[PDB]
């Protein structure tokens, strides 16, 4: 599974 | 404005770690509410709303 980068999460 | 993707299939298990995240097991069908962001999409699953990595699903 791809690496997950939470630094790019936009606000919900 | 809300992207071109309206429905998508989960490819991998995504574990939600925050309240704003929408977790799922592979094979789930996600309704995609916003696909405009290249990194994280907004979805609806089991009447819950949340973010998940775009690359964890296939349109």
């Amino acid at each position: 599974a791809p690496s997950i980068d939470r630094s790019t999460k936009p606000p919900l | 404005p809300l992207g071109s993707v309206r429905w998508a299939r989960a490819l991998y298990d995504f574990e939600a770690l925050e309240e704003d995240e929408l977790g799922f097991r592979s094979g789930e069908v996600v309704e995609v509410l916003d696909s405009s962001n290249p990194s994280w999409w907004t979805g609806r699953l089991h009447n819950k709303l949340g973010l998940f990595p775009a690359n964890y699903v296939a349109p």
